[PDB]
């Protein structure tokens, strides 16, 4: 499928970015994960970037560390993810969905199972965040044989030889990372470098969706004016969940709240 | 693409973020340029020497090995400044950091000895440095969190997972992603990505270098066989380097086998987990079905992790080193035995290399075997702990 | 009557009861046989190299000179087996006891340093050990009962006077009053009767032999003085005694000063104390106006007794060697400054010649002086009290 | 004075040997002290050997220990034992009288005046416990210019070249070693070696006293019959008085007992 071609052709269209929410598939558990994502969509996602859950997510600040423990606590395996996924796509057939993998869930089994159950459960793109460029290569190929769009990081210090590694190598959308470290909102990043932006278009990359750190309207507007595609806004969104865990009416009332006015930044 | 190559076999890589591929290609560059050049030699070895106090002795057991065909030598890390051969490679390592015009070291601990080393050549050399260590281990190896903080270290516990080595490696890696401009990540092990496992190859190899001679000295033939514990892999490929390209010499590595391989209560990897990709590079570890990474047990922190160094996968997987494994039971039989009968206190990590070494004895009286045990470190961190299990047990 | 000069001018001696000559005697005679024996001498020098790890490296501090016209080099004794220089006579007088066909072994400990010599040593050879350890240096010196009990010596707590080294070197005494047909008394430093002070200093004095030839090796010439700690003798004897004869090299010894020597807390007899007839010698002691002994007091349990070894008393009478003392606090900063600074751990004993080598600096720092202290032992037995006080210290 | 050659003399024509109790002097204060000895003096005692209070007793056990500490708990100083040697003596004119004395008190404020200040107060003899006759020469002269007998110790594995040295140097009394050890009822000795006893009425020594060890009248008679003149016994009669601290009339009864009995046994 083509789902973030056609996903970015409309947003061309209609002049604005992407806002593309993050979280964990099976957080707090699995139907209330379900419901969730359910709510993101209808407040205005553009795209969704999913986790599965990870015993040690070594790109992963506190927040979505937890997040990944209470999955786990609901005994959340990598195949009810996969089932969870088939039920979104389900309900939602042209939302393009992202996987946030790391690669011993990708390597386990076999490389070339792991893609090709992602597309048979419709997943478009697969970020696998400790496999950089360098040994890239069989999953990149693994992916693109099924039809999975391999996502690739643009760090604010690439290179020239690396952004034109990653604008050959990519689809779907070029990863562009607001800072060094983990993932988490109280740490927010630079303003969207434009020289990046703009060589990427040179190179004719993937749009460039910029993440971590995102974590206000504010921030997801920089980033479009800055020539971005759109941004991604993960750890802002698991507080809400964590936070609201008792209370799931409220959850889903301020995660509404929440993607609806970080979408409307997107307008930009 | 690297100058060096970063397997072997199909073991090792580069398994890290993005972000952090310019600090690891960084750190290879200084590494290659400081290999040849004169001064840093000199400069390591000088300290080698005069600070840290090498060449270690090589001890001959003279009552242990008492009436079978058995000559058995310890190779004294022990005796190392800071109390175990992690001292060598941090020594390397802290002036490849000031090299490259860092100012700030991270490290991960398990026994704590790396810790200590870190610490210590921190305090040398003017760097400020901060240890993550597990929660579990800052109880269980106390004596070295005193040490580490008395010499002006931050020491962090890491209460996350199973509180051991993995969880302390995984925040280190989480802070160097985000400090690596100011900070070198002082890798305790033969482990992670390239090029550690060779830059902490290189800066061990001189304990099988000092074997080699010391033993050449003494016997006038080289060992049947040396044999180190296996926790990341530093102490084992320090002595098994040179001796690698003498094909009659056996190189026996021992990882901990904690109560028992069938209670999956253990840290053997190499010989009972499966290759996965973790800690920046592709090399066999313990892991779920799903491929989730396992929490390891040894009753030794330095040897608690669930995976291992990738040119220790390599070794075995050819056949030029063998692996076998040591419980903690049989790890406190040795421990104790030394201590008493020849009046060395060693590490519990190097008591699983002492084991096998004993347990190949005993099995066969009567084979003339002439063997090196690295013993890789000083058991002071242990004695707490060791007292504390010799009396529930009743002795 | 005896073979070799038992008095260092009016100092020294063989204040024993009559029983107890006989076996002085015979110490002396195995003594003086050994010396002259190519045998034993290379079984000594073979255990020394091989087993203990010398010679100990002489480390350049370069940090905590900075600024000043010192250059302060430190004798790594504490990268000896065993953690201090107690190690090196230990070996000596044990081949001794074997030598005159002894079983078993009697010692004193305060440290516990001596006492940990003692079992490792009695583990190696095959001797018996029994250690006496007042009841307070049991507790502030812990580390250090574990580690005699796990090589297998028998560690017996005196409770009686002040519960430190002077009630378990009575002890000791009186065990051997009784038992000296079948036990060597292992004393731990160069005081008691002769031929003790001799033979200690002989098994001693490669500490200087060592010095002088590393400091002729690294800077063309000899020390402006050489600086040790004074308990009962031994380590400052072992450094002093090869530049006795070299009339330029400064001697000087450090007794501990405890709370500050107008309290009467304190451990200083050779320079506050008068003399007296104790422990099998005349020699400056701490007294009473009746001629009571008193009980001394330091923060480090080393230094803790009353008396001194006879031949410093001598070198002191006719102005050779110099004596001085340092307190708990300028000893407590000593000890931090060196693990902050230098990356080295000092045993809280070689942390009171530290704290005068930095008053010497410190004092007169446009001075050129090339120094040598005496780094006795590591701190590792002492983490746990010096945490405890800079804790309560609030810092 | 010749107060032992008289007392020996005495014994000889009665065809007796001596007993000679040990104590500490003020154990356990000054008047209970003295009391004790005119109790002993009372029973039968021959001699007496009386301990100064020392802070480090090294040829002492536990019992003898224990008395040097109750002593002190009294605040007993060597000052105040020679204010009781001159009330003992001003009692009991003939008894023989000898000091058990650790080195450093006698050399504290001078040798020399410390024998004088012995012969002032009517001392006979003084045995210094940690001096060997190969550094006796200073206390033996000053001994003998003030009149009192120098105590020296033939232990059980003395050569001939020792019980030579012990003959000559010698005065009132040679001490006969029981055995190797502290002083001690639990731990007995020996029976008195015939041999040293025989040398040194060869060498003319002054008559010999077994000590250590001896607790019991057999011990007593077995001295006696080995051709020694006598015997002197001193944690025996401490354990008395240890034993009776909050009883002091049941004490003094139970020492008149005792002495009274090894006194019998010396008979012999
Ligand atoms: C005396 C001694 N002997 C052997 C070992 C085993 O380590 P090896 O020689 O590297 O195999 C240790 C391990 N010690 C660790 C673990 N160090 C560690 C282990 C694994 C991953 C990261 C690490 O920092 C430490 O941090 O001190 C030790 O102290
Ligand atoms: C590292 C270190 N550094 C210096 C010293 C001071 O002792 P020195 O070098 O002999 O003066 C010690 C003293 N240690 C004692 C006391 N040893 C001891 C002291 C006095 C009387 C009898 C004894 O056995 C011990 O028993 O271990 C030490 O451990
Ligand atoms: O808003 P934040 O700070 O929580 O950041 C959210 C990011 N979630 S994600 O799936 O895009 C994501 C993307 C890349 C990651 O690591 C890598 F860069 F190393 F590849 C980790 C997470
Ligand atoms: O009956 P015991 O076992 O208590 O022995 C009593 C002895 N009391 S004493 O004054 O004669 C006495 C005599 C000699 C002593 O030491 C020396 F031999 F080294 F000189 C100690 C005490
Ligand atoms: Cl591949
Ligand atoms: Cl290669
Ligand atoms: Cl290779
Ligand atoms: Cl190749
Ligand atoms: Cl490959
Ligand atoms: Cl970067
Ligand atoms: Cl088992
Ligand atoms: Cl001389
Ligand atoms: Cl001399
Ligand atoms: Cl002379
Ligand atoms: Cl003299
Ligand atoms: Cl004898
Ligand atoms: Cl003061
Ligand atoms: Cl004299
Ligand atoms: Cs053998
Ligand atoms: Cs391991
Ligand atoms: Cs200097
Ligand atoms: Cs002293």
């Amino acid at each position: 499928m083509e789902r973030y071609e056609n996903l970015f052709a409309q947003l061309n269209d209609r002049r604005e970015g992407a806002f593309v929410p993050f979280v964990t598939l099976g957080d707090p558990g699995i139907e209330q994960s379900l419901k969730i994502i359910d709510t993101l969509i209808d407040a205005g996602a553009d795209a969704l970037e999913l986790g599965v859950p990870f015993s040690d997510p070594l790109a992963d600040g506190p927040t979505i560390q937890n997040a990944n423990l209470r999955a786990f606590a609901a005994g959340v395996t990598p195949a009810q993810c996969f089932e969870m996924l088939a039920l979104i796509r389900e309900k939602h057939p042209t939302i393009p969905i992202g996987l946030l993998m790391y690669a011993n869930l990708v390597f386990n089994n076999g490389i070339d199972a792991f893609y090709a159950r992602c597309e048979q459960v419709g997943v478009d793109s697969v970020l696998v965040a400790d496999v950089p460029v360098e040994e890239s290569a069989p999953f990149r190929q693994a992916a693109l044989r099924h039809n999975i769009a391999p996502i690739f990081i643009c760090p604010p210090n690439a290179d020239d030889d690396l952004l034109r590694q990653v604008a050959s190598y990519g689809r779907g959308y070029t990863y562009l990372l607001s800072r060094s470290g983990v993932t988490g909102a109280e740490n927010r990043g630079a303003l969207p470098l434009h020289h990046l932006i703009e060589k990427l278009k040179e190179y004719h990359a993937a749009p460039a969706l910029q993440g971590f750190g995102i974590s206000s309207p504010e921030q997801v507007s920089a980033a479009v004016r800055a020539g971005a595609a759109g941004a991604i806004s993960g750890s802002a969104i698991v507080k809400i969940i964590e936070k609201n865990l008792a209370s799931p009416k409220q959850m889903l009332a301020e995660l509404r709240s929440f993607v609806s006015a970080m979408k409307a930044a997107s307008r930009a | 693409t690297t100058l060096l190559n970063p397997y072997f076999g199909e073991f090792g890589g580069m398994y890290v973020p993005q972000i952090l591929m310019p600090a690891l290609n960084q750190l290879e560059e200084a590494f290659v340029s400081a290999q040849k050049d004169p001064e840093f030699q000199a400069q390591f070895a000088d300290l080698l020497k005069n600070y840290a106090g090498r060449p270690t002795a090589l001890t001959k057991c003279q009552n242990i090995t008492a009436g079978t065909r058995t000559t058995l030598y310890l190779k004294r890390e022990d005796l190392l400044h800071g109390g175990a051969h992690k001292t060598n490679q941090v020594l390397g390592q802290a002036l490849l950091a000031k090299r490259m015009g860092k100012s700030e070291i991270i490290a991960e601990t398990g026994a704590g000895q790396h810790g200590v080393a870190s610490a210590l050549a921190s305090a040398l050399l003017g760097l400020k440095c901060r240890i993550y260590m597990g929660a579990k281990d800052v109880e269980r190896q106390s004596p070295n969190v005193f040490r580490m903080r008395l010499m002006g270290a931050e020491v962090i516990p890491v209460h996350s997972g199973s509180a051991t080595l993995k969880d302390a490696c995984n925040e280190a890696l989480r802070d160097w992603s985000g400090s690596y401009e100011t900070a070198h990540y002082m890798l305790g092990t033969a482990a992670g990505p390239h090029p550690y496992p060779t830059i902490v190859r290189e800066f061990q190899r001189m304990i099988g270098e000092e074997t080699k001679a010391q033993i050449l000295d003494k016997e006038g033939r080289l060992p049947d066989a040396v044999i180190a514990c296996v926790g990341g892999g530093s102490n084992a490929i320090g002595m098994f380097a040179d001796f690698i390209n003498d094909t009659s010499v056996g190189l026996i590595g021992v990882e901990p086998g904690g109560h028992g391989i069938e209670t999956g209560e253990h840290g053997a990897p190499l010989k009972h987990g499966r290759v996965g990709i973790y800690f920046g590079m592709k090399a066999p570890m313990m892991q779920t079905a799903d491929g989730q990474i396992e929490e390891s047990y040894s009753i030794s922190a330095g040897l608690d992790f669930p995976s291992v160094g990738p040119q220790h996968a390599y070794l075995n997987s050819i056949g030029r080193a063998d692996y076998v494994s040591i419980t903690d039971d049989e790890a406190l039989e040795a421990f104790k035995t030394l201590c008493r009968h020849e009046g060395i206190i060693p590490a519990l990590e190097s008591s699983h290399a002492l084991a096998h070494a004993l347990k190949m004895m005993r099995e066969q009286p009567e084979k003339e075997q002439l063997l090196v045990v690295n013993l890789s470190g000083r058991g002071d961190k242990d004695i707490f702990t060791v007292h504390d299990i010799l009396k529930a047990r009743g002795e």
